[PDB]
């Protein structure tokens, strides 16, 4: 469901944050490498 | 009817020269002899020596005497006994049959089928067991199909010889008769282009074709053993790659890898995982890696087993993909 | 020790095959025995095809000058080796020319404008009409020959009492394919006619670089097959030569190799000049009162104006747009052809 | 001197033939006069028709006669008039010099460098300008090399013809006289299998080979007149890949695009993604998107510049990458 | 309407290929003038090698049934067209066989083992010894035609007195590459001797689908060389037409065909002919001079079967291959891609 490029989902899977968490704020929805980094800030 | 792949072959070319009268079997001893490995066995006798015949020792006029025929009507199904020959005879496939339409535009076709043996895993001597599809994957206007089940080899046979263009039909020499399956009797079709998902799985798809299929419903089984549910797709067609079928199961995966018995710079792995790089990035939780064999010369015979690749590679790379 | 016979060998086999020769340059009948039977009105369009074909040439080489036609190799000199022979057959017939056969063809039914697009590289002019048993121009030596060997072996089965006739240079006698050609076809027994028109160069390879044999008609000793030298330069030797083999050819026999002996006029002092084709079969017609500078010149002009009426046809013709390089690929387009066509079709609107 | 890259090629050749007495150099048309296209100009009038020599019209017997020749110790440089024919000389390629040495396990070895022109972009005629790259970047024991500058083909072609392997080196029509450059007199070389950078940039990797190279240095500075800096990397040897080089920038870059004049289904940019996927898939923030021509037969010489892949579809491609 | 002499061209070109003979099927000289000056000692050793190759199909079929061999191509029956034409070259000449001529290369120099190696398929197997010039058996039907055009040019140009000879069967003789080697030779006057050896058969085909051309000797007409027929069961007729040719080429008069007509006892990979065998006309012709015996004949054959049990053993004790001896001979200088896998199978090969 998602839709991040590689880089993005394992620096998820690193940080272990389940990508399916991270709400993504690049084109059509795609979760962004700074979504996630916003998801651990915050 | 339990059939070995070699008789579903033999059925599917029995059936063709009945319900065409325009279909031409032809090549170095496949008449009186019915072939080096019984593909056209008893066919000779059936329908006649002016429908399956002998030809002199030249791959190149065998290609020739196809063009020439289908030129004039008839569905030349001609063969080149290995497909290790298949360098004297580049320029009627490649540089001829397969452009005929297009260099006509439509005024002439080539409804010819290539068959032709390859294949490792049986002691072959030099340029026997060649993995060369590559090459003819490479070529606007021609089709290569390669199937690893009686079944498959059937249906795709009987459609590839029914193809109005031309069609380059490989046969493993390993899986002529090394197991029995249940094949209909009777003609059916199998479409061309289409793939085959011969196990269902959810964490890695694993791509193969020939002989590599079976090694991947081998390797499928041990994975299963270690937590990982493996989805091996069988491509059947490598020339053109049925897309639809690999990205769905990649969709669904997110993980992949290509699995081939050609040298790692051959075969058509790396199409696959350009097509998937293009059409799934955004699906892949890691990179497609790819199973073939080394860069080297096809294999002495004694050294096939250490050199072709089998199950125990199929496992140790779809877990390498596995643990990204 | 003593030796073998080898000089004795070679003298024989070439006292096999001396020059089949029915006109001299003079064009004088010096050998009435073949003379070929053929209709004074015959022998008149004849001699017109020859003239039409030398302005067409010499129409081409211009055109080609101006960029109004593209790939383009001389017939000029070859016109008994080419409409002669042609000349010999029938509709039905099928012709398997080479990149310099343009002719050939021409006259067995494709249209002019078409040959010209052959020329300027568009799929149009390889669209040959329906009935019209002709390949377009072969590019690549020797193939012409195999794939001679599968159209005669294809009309033999189904019967048609016609045959396959292809042509290469004497530079194409060393490729593989021509010799694989004609051992296919003879030892199917196939209805070929293989033509070797020998202009004694291969661009810039005579041809004593390419074999050490004395004639290139001996050639046809390797596929056991009957062979003959010709004079390329006497358009009734010519005829007579593929008139006979025809005749082998439908009933049943076989086919024949045939080497003609000719010139080109050029690109692609000196000598030959007498020898033209043109100008023996002129005086042979003429001493027959079956020719005038007056009808010569109505077929010049019948040409220069088909000619012009031709180029103007072709570029008339519509540009080519990828779409269409596709749909003639195959019958029902594949995947990735079928994307592809979706994304040029978007271009090109 | 300002040499144009033919000129260049034949500077090399005629270093290659004084610096040593087994070069030969042998082909149609390629003796007294000079070559098709000027490329052995001279050079025979120079050295002799012992060492510069032409052949019976025929492709396979040239191979031959070059596997012959290396045999008894000469260092065979044979040419293909177009590579559109190098079909009829397949199996000598790929079947027999690209394995002696394996073969023979190192007791013989092919000095061999074959040269042959191909291209678009010149109205030539059918199988003239095909791009086959593909076919013999297949086959292990060969090199296969392509420059795309007077500077590149004279050093790559002295290491060409210096290494005692079969190399294939593809000369492009349209690069022969399109321009002159800078190039050293005497002797040099540039290593194979070593790839360089056209142009330095940042935002987006463009690896292109062949007259591509040109088309790519077109679009880059299209693009950096929109503030998109494109890296230009040329491949000079299409197999083997530098993957270093290749690896290296796309690191840098984020982004890449690989450009071919051959077709989709044909060409080598297939291998170059299938890399770049699988070394440095997390350095992507876009797919590694292709550009090449549509998978149809070569086209009729009227439709070259409708068909034919140039700075317009780079810049476009590259667009989509960086919008992705 | 005008005909050809088309029927009396056939006859006549072919008239010019009679079958070359000197020993009948009872060993009776029947071409004296044409008889090959040979020593006794060399007719003697003649049939040793003669007998020796004959137990060597006997013995290699036998190993190949229980799996002690590979891939291997019978040779009974053909000993004078290979031992004696074998027979007629120096150790300056180059030999290019063919799947089925390891013989020829075996009595050139070539270890037995290594020719065991060879069926087994192992790289050892084709390391030809340095100074022995032979290339492994070419399993492309005709590409050791155009490569043995070149091998001639190549020793013309650094003018040795020397040959190459190279072999195919009869349905070899319907290959491009048998046609543009030929043609190639003549072209360029180089030393090549071709032979091809007729047994009637290309696996299940007969000679007469390949070709209607009355004689393959003929064949030689197409590239304008000389061409000779010879019976292929005739050890003297072999020895002197091969010789001819040699003579012919150092001397630079160009190549020459040869045809042998023979036959093999089967397979692939008749009473009648049991008479025609080449070891038989060749022992009466022997015996008749006091030359040959049977405690001769049998120390050559257990002398055969003694090297052929020995080199059976070397072939096994010869280290298994590894897929870094297949990558390391591929290049002199291994190319990127594979010096990776090399490392790779380096490491896999370490346990
Ligand atoms: C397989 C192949 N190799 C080379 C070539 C290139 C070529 C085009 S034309 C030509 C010379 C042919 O001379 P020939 O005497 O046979 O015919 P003619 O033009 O009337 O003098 C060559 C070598 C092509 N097209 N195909
Ligand atoms: C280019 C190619 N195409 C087909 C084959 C397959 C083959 C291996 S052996 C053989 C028959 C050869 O008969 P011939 O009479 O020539 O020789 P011999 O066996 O001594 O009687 C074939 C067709 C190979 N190896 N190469
Ligand atoms: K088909
Ligand atoms: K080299
Ligand atoms: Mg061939
Ligand atoms: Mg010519
Ligand atoms: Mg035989």
């Amino acid at each position: 469901r998602v839709i991040a490029m590689p880089s993005v989902r394992k620096y998820a899977r690193e940080k272990g944050v389940d990508i399916r968490l991270v709400q993504g704020t690049g084109k059509n929805g795609r979760v962004l490498k700074e979504d996630i980094d916003a998801f651990l800030a915050g | 009817a339990q059939m070995t792949m070699v008789q579903a072959i033999t059925d599917a070319l029995r059936i063709e020269l009945k319900n065409d009268p325009n279909v031409l079997i032809f090549g170095e001893d496949v008449g009186v002899n019915g072939g080096v490995f019984r593909a056209t066995e008893g066919l000779q006798a059936e329908f006649g020596e002016d429908r399956v015949f002998d030809t002199p020792l030249a791959e190149s006029g065998i290609g020739g005497l196809a063009i020439g025929l289908a030129l004039q009507g008839f569905r030349p199904v001609p063969e080149i006994q290995f497909f290790g020959f298949v360098y004297e005879v580049m320029d009627s496939i490649c540089g001829q049959m397969a452009r005929i339409r297009y260099r006509t535009g439509g005024r002439y076709h080539m409804p010819i089928t290539i068959r032709s043996p390859f294949g490792g895993g049986v002691h072959t001597p030099e340029l026997h067991s060649d993995s060369l599809e590559g090459l003819v994957a490479q070529q606007p206007g021609l089709k290569v199909v390669i199937p690893s089940t009686p079944y498959d080899a059937k249906g795709l046979l009987i459609s590839a010889i029914r193809d109005n263009d031309p069609v380059i039909f490989l046969e493993h020499l390993k899986l002529y008769r090394s197991f029995r399956q249940e094949v209909p009797e009777g003609e059916y079709t199998i479409p061309i282009g289409k793939a085959d998902i011969k196990r269902e799985g959810k964490d890695i798809t694993i791509i193969a074709y020939g002989a590599m299929v079976h090694e991947s419903l081998k390797a499928a089984a041990e994975l299963e053993k270690e937590g990982i549910s493996a989805e091996v797709v069988d491509l059947r067609t490598v020339q053109p790659l049925d897309i639809e079928t690999i990205i769905g199961s990649v969709e669904k995966t997110g993980r992949a890898i290509v699995v081939q018995e050609a040298q790692r710079q051959a075969g058509i792995a790396a199409n696959v995982v350009a097509e998937i790089n293009e059409r799934a990035i955004l699906s892949l939780e890691a990179p497609v890696l790819r199973v073939a064999a080394p860069d080297t010369v096809y294999p002495f015979a004694q050294a096939e087993s250490v050199w072709l690749p089998n199950f125990k590679d199929v496992i140790e790379t779809a877990k390498k993909v596995m643990n990204f | 020790t003593f030796q073998f016979p080898f000089a004795e060998q070679l003298e024989k086999v070439a006292e096999q095959f001396p020059t089949f020769q029915i006109l001299n340059e003079e064009g004088e009948v010096v050998n009435e025995e073949a003379m070929p039977e053929l209709s004074d009105e015959q022998l008149k369009e004849l001699m017109r095809r020859m003239v039409y074909t030398r302005i067409l040439d010499q129409r081409s080489i211009s055109l080609n000058r101006q960029g109004r036609l593209g790939f383009y190799a001389p017939t000029a000199g070859q016109e008994a080796s080419q409409i002669a022979s042609h000349f010999a057959l029938e509709k039905e017939d099928f012709i398997l020319p080479g990149y310099r056969d343009v002719p050939q063809i021409i006259w067995h039914g494709l249209p002019l404008y078409q040959a010209f697009l052959f020329s300027r590289g568009h799929f149009h002019g390889n669209q040959i009409p329906e009935g019209v048993n002709v390949l377009p121009p072969q590019i690549i030596i020797g193939a012409q020959y195999i794939q001679a060997a599968g159209v005669a072996l294809g009309l033999k089965m189904r019967g048609k009492k016609a045959v396959a006739i292809t042509y290469t240079g004497d530079g194409g006698t060393s490729q593989g394919d021509f010799y694989e050609g004609i051992n296919f076809a003879g030892a199917f027994k196939a209805p070929a006619i293989f033509v070797v028109q020998n202009n004694r160069f291969a661009i810039s390879t005579p041809v004593e670089k390419q074999t050490v044999a004395k004639t290139l008609a001996q050639k046809a000793v390797a596929a056991g097959i009957p062979g003959i030298q010709v004079d390329g330069m006497d358009p009734l030797a010519v005829y007579a030569a593929v008139k006979a083999a025809r005749e082998r050819a439908i009933n049943g026999e076989g086919p024949t190799l045939i080497e003609t002996l000719c010139f080109r006029y050029g690109p692609h002092e000196n000598e030959w000049a007498k020898k033209d084709p043109l100008v023996r079969f002129r005086k042979f017609l003429e001493a027959k009162g079956l020719w005038s500078e007056e009808e010569e010149n109505n077929v010049i002009e019948q040409a220069k104006e088909e000619i012009k009426e031709a180029i103007k046809k072709a570029d008339e013709t519509p540009k080519q747009k990828v779409t269409d390089l596709i749909s003639i690929m195959f019958e029902e387009l594949p995947f990735n052809l079928k994307e592809q066509y979706e994304i040029y079709k978007e271009k090109e609107s």
